[PDB]
């Protein structure tokens, strides 16, 4: 077949609950990195160095949060603030490189 | 024990025991207090409410993020 | 590790304000070997935080005031960083800080 058979909210309830310790762990994860965002993103300064020294804070960023995460398959910072920090971790090297979701973030 | 030690701080014990503005709203301290024994033997977020496993996670948060970014190669000193 | 710390009082030289601050604090290990490059630490309000005095474990907890005799300790749970907040019972008995026994 292809690939990525999401049977996403056929779920009981659907992916908008609570069930787990470590799903509220990657929780904390989550909307600390969000808060963080929207804190840092809005700094003031923004000159937007996104090629000189920039890039090692997001590098460093994606990979030392799945290098702190423990549910560390694969996942991605994809922006022009497409610049994609697609880090992985493969085995312990965060494959690094450059959707529908997108286009629904877009549309939201 | 825990009896002969509440003679511990004075003008303090209204903040001590009752917990009151007789050692706040008018007592002079000149001193910050210190639970290094004041405490239980040590908690350490063993006896935890919540709130101590939610600044440890966004403090273990910034700590990876912040050594592993200083950790990059050729530490410029860029500041 | 990082460096746990103590409660304290808005106070240096001055009257303790408001709050009673406990510290978390961590030294930055440096960057092919380690070393102390820093020292990150915020310190949060320990004075608005519920305290036990009856607990099994908890914070020094004491039940200094029922012990056996008609005791029990039905204590005040969640106010904050407050002493005397643990009430107790006079179990089956009679009431006059007194619990006592039935004739």
């Amino acid at each position: 077949s292809g690939r990525y058979e999401l049977a996403g909210l056929p779920g009981k309830w659907p992916a908008l609950a609570s069930a787990h310790p470590s799903l509220h762990r990657a929780l904390d994860t989550l909307t600390h990195a969000t808060n963080f965002l929207n804190v840092m993103l809005q700094s003031n300064k923004s000159r937007e160095q996104n090629l000189q020294d920039d890039l090692d804070w997001y590098q460093a960023l994606v990979w030392s949060l799945l290098e702190g995460e423990p549910s560390i398959s694969r996942a991605a910072i994809t922006f022009s603030t497409q610049v994609f920090l697609q880090a992985t971790r493969e085995e312990s090297r965060i494959l690094l490189q450059d959707p529908h979701l997108a286009n629904a973030t877009l549309e939201t | 024990a825990q009896k002969l030690a509440e003679e511990v701080p004075m003008d303090v014990a209204s903040y001590l025991y009752t917990g009151d503005s007789h050692q706040l709203k008018r007592a002079n301290c000149s001193g910050r207090y210190e639970l290094a024994g004041l405490p239980g033997k040590w908690p350490a977020l063993a006896s935890a409410h919540p709130s101590l496993h939610r600044a440890l996670d966004t403090l273990t948060h910034a700590t990876n993020f912040l050594n592993v970014m200083l950790q990059s190669n050729k530490s410029r000193e860029q500041n | 590790h990082f460096k746990w710390s103590p409660p304290y009082l808005e106070c240096e030289n001055g009257s303790y304000k408001p709050g009673w601050l406990v510290t978390l604090s961590s030294a930055i290990y440096g960057l092919l070997v380690p070393e102390f490059r820093g020292v990150m630490k915020v310190d949060i309000n320990l004075q608005k935080v519920d305290i036990d005095q009856c607990s099994s474990d908890g914070w020094f907890s004491g039940t200094h005031k029922c012990h056996l005799n008609n005791s029990e300790c039905m204590p005040i749970k969640g106010l904050g960083f407050v002493l005397g907040a643990y009430e107790c019972i006079c179990k089956a008995g009679f009431y006059h800080y007194v619990c006592l026994p039935c004739r």
